[PDB]
């Protein structure tokens, strides 16, 4: 697996999780985007490819498509808490 | 054109005696007729294509039965187009 | 118009096959310009677009449908426009090759109408279209039954000029 | 009608000058271009891993027709 | 098959013993007909899960051979 790991440059949805690749036009709003005054930007679609950053933690680069038509790129952090960053 | 109609009627009449030699040739001719109807913007050519298609339908029901849907769809598309 | 288009064509020719990088920048605007142009600039723009497609070869596929749509819209009985569109057709087919068969049926009605009625002196437009059909090659397999009877009537009609029937016979021989 | 002799393909040589990840200077491919070689996308699994996988897959494809042969693969 | 497919993309496969062209042979029409007949049942096979009926291609070919034998007394 140590030999295999560097070759894992990019991840496709059909392999890792076809459930997300199935997701289309969800009422679920884009995370960290809901506002009581602004109109709800619900998720339109998820890009099939995620470009994992070649780092020590190997964070993913997820990109969502909003109902407004604007992309929203996110970083999927693994094995690290985010509540502290939330309070910050 | 009339000789063509008679020949295709005769060939379709023979589709049961020698299916192996007739059904592929008739499928190719059906494809050519269908693309003629779809693409040629000529009244005479489209009329001849429709007549040949009718003869093929009359004479070779077995060959056309699997292909009933695309032929019907093409005829419907022709009907929706804006010669008697 | 002519100045900027000549400059663009010269730059594309000088660059060679690296000119593909500038396709997204130039192609949509160029197509819109040809759509909105008027007067004698139209044929010059079509000729320069043919030169551009000749330089671009296989990379012109994404814009090929829009180019075909423009050609269908602006194809008329005018001899000069027909000749320029025929030259553009020849450049397109020598650029694409196998993939041209996808867009050929759109262009088929215009060629059929040209064959049906052509009052050009000596049927030079028909001869040029015959040369283009010769250049078509294997893409005509799925539509030979359509283009062939026009050529048959062309080289069988006694009233047709001798050079036109010679061109038709040569075209049939080449397609053979 | 008698068969004069029965020849057998004892060994198979599979030279794959694929050059994964680098395009030859002669041909400048389009941005989509063609990325399927032996039904494998080279860019998905890295250059050397893709080269080895394509070699093994091609060996399997040839074995589908001639299972009994000595297959030796040369990769670049 | 490679020659027939490559002809549609302006590519001519070449063999050391020059084979006469075979893309125009009528048997390819039968090939296309059989392929279409066989794959027409795939939507029902995968989704509904019907029983795959065998293609009648060989039966039709043997019928044609019998028809030939019926009149094939002469050394035609």
């Amino acid at each position: 697996i140590s030999k295999q790991l560097p070759q894992l440059t990019s991840l496709e949805l059909q392999y890792v999780s076809p459930k997300l690749l199935m997701c289309r036009d969800l009422e679920l709003a884009v995370p960290g985007t809901y506002d009581p005054n602004q109109p709800i930007i619900r998720i339109q679609s998820i890009a099939p490819s995620l470009q994992v950053i070649t780092s020590k933690q190997r964070p993913r680069k997820l990109t969502l498509m909003g109902s407004n038509g604007h992309e929203f790129v996110f970083l999927l952090k693994g094995h690290e808490d985010l509540r502290q960053d939330e309070r910050v | 054109f009339e000789i063509r109609e008679l020949a295709i009627c005769t060939v379709g009449r023979l589709s049961s005696m020698n299916p192996a030699f007739v059904m592929p040739f008739l499928r190719k001719m059906l494809i050519q007729i269908l693309t003629e109807l779809e693409h040629s913007g000529i009244g005479r050519i489209k009329e001849q294509s429709a007549r040949m298609l009718g003869h093929l339908v009359s004479n070779a029901p077995r060959l056309i039965r699997p292909y009933m849907e695309p032929i019907l769809k093409a005829l419907i598309l022709k009907l929706k187009d804006p010669n008697p | 118009h002519t100045m900027v288009v000549q400059a663009i064509t010269f730059i594309f020719k000088s660059l060679g096959l690296k000119c593909v990088q500038f396709l997204p920048q130039v192609m949509p605007t160029f197509l819109n310009v040809i759509r909105v142009c008027d007067g004698a600039i139209r044929e010059f723009l079509f000729q320069q677009l043919g030169m551009l497609v000749s330089f671009v070869k296989s990379h012109i596929r994404p814009y090929m449908d829009e180019i075909v749509t423009l050609m269908r819209e602006f194809w008329v009985m005018n001899t000069s426009i027909q000749s320029t569109i025929i030259l553009l057709i020849e450049q397109i087919v020598v650029a694409l090759g196998g993939e041209f068969k996808l867009y050929l049926p759109q262009l088929i009605p215009h060629m059929l109408r040209v064959f049906m009625h052509d009052n050009s002196p000596g049927r030079i437009v028909s001869i040029k279209l015959l040369a283009a059909i010769q250049l078509f090659g294997a893409n005509l397999d799925d539509y030979l039954h359509l283009l062939l009877p026009p050529i048959v009537k062309l080289f069988d009609a006694p009233e047709a000029p001798l050079p036109s029937r010679k061109a038709a016979l040569e075209t049939v021989d080449r397609l053979t | 009608w008698r068969m004069k002799d029965r020849m057998k393909t004892v060994s198979v040589a599979l030279v794959l000058c694929l050059n994964v990840g680098v395009d030859p200077p002669d041909v400048v491919k389009t941005t989509p271009c063609a990325r399927l070689e032996c039904w494998i996308d080279p860019l998905s699994m890295g250059p050397q891993k893709a080269l080895e996988t394509i070699g093994a897959n091609l060996q399997k494809q040839y074995e589908n027709w001639q299972p009994r042969a000595r297959y030796k693969q040369s990769l670049d | 098959l490679a020659e027939r497919i490559m002809r549609s993309y302006n590519c001519t496969p070449v063999s050391s013993p020059r084979l006469p062209p075979t893309y125009m042979h009528a048997m390819w029409q039968a090939w296309d007909l059989a392929v279409d007949i066989c794959l027409s049942q795939l939507p029902t096979i995968i989704e509904e899960g019907t029983a795959f009926r065998h293609s009648p291609f060989f039966a039709e070919q043997l019928t044609a051979f019998q028809v030939w034998l019926t009149m094939g007394v002469e050394n035609r």
